[PDB]
């Protein structure tokens, strides 16, 4: 089989219908696509893409252009890995647990509860934030941690990880925005890859 | 001599012994043109199968 990571990218670049996605096949022509800017959810690389939905469902992701960025290219985790939410195990409605079994519940109710369990416990708490989350998502985090709940247990680290590694994060990363950029590492002369399989 | 004045009612009166024209739908509908827009239709080829492509360009 074709058999490559970016193979979606082919069929964006073919001039005609030649190359097609199996998945996107027949569903929709342009007139029925509400076609809107976004970014991938997967990696770090955060590549600009263009998500066409038609009644409501995703049906692509189109790699956009952001030639600071991706260029126009994808991989196929970009462009493909977006019927995660549709694929019937989504929450639908806040959900409480009683008598041992997971209920549907409202917003009212669910928001009581968790706000008088969360005082209960106050600063006997620990917000884990994965990494599946917006900069503000993440921030909401943070300083609902920081605040609502007085403590400073927080880690979007849902992952290997390591005192070391928030102790460098602080150190380099943190607060020190673009710096090295891709149109740096076109032209380096030597880049050095540790831990790291791009 | 005032009578041209007058004209409409040699006009109504007339008309009450021509025969009306009223379409007599339901009973009766009335001849609609070949050509008319009604109601879209979903064709079939000789055999059987559908002529719709779903190529949505309708
Ligand atoms: S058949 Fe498809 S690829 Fe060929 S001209 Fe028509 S739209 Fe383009
Ligand atoms: S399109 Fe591919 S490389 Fe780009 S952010 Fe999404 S998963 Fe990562
Ligand atoms: S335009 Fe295409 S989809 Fe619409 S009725 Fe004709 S063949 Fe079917």
């Amino acid at each position: 089989p074709f058999q490559s990571y970016f193979s979606g990218n082919t069929v964006q670049i073919c001039p005609v219908g030649a190359l097609t996605g199996t998945a996107y096949r027949f569903r929709a022509r342009p007139f029925d696509l509400v076609s809107s800017p976004s970014v991938c959810e997967h990696c770090a690389s955060g590549c600009a893409q263009r998500t066409d939905h038609r009644r409501g469902k995703v049906l692509r992701r189109l790699a956009g252009d952001e030639p600071e960025v991706n260029e126009e290219w994808n991989c196929d985790k970009g462009r493909w890995a977006f019927t995660y939410a549709t694929v019937g195990d989504r929450i639908t409605t806040p959900m409480l647990r009683d008598g041992g079994v997971l209920r549907p519940a409202s917003w009212s109710e669910a928001l009581t509860v968790a706000a008088a369990g969360l005082l209960t416990a106050a600063g006997s708490t620990g917000v884990l934030v994965g990494g599946r989350c917006t900069v503000e998502d993440a921030y909401a985090y943070a300083k609902f941690a920081r605040m609502v709940l007085n403590t400073n247990d927080v880690d979007f680290r849902a992952r290997p990880h390591s005192a070391e590694e928030a102790e460098f994060l602080a150190a380099h990363v943190a607060g020190q925005t673009m710096g090295l950029r891709y149109a740096e590492l076109e032209n380096a002369p030597t880049v050095l890859l540790a831990g790291f399989e791009p | 001599k005032f009578l041209d004045a007058l004209a409409g009612f040699a006009v109504t009166l007339g008309s009450m012994f021509k025969k009306p024209i009223t379409e007599g739908y339901p009973e009766k509908p009335g001849p609609v043109a070949p050509r008319y827009h009604g109601r879209h239709q979903l064709n079939r080829y000789p055999d059987g199968l559908e002529k719709c492509i779903g190529c949505e360009l309708c």
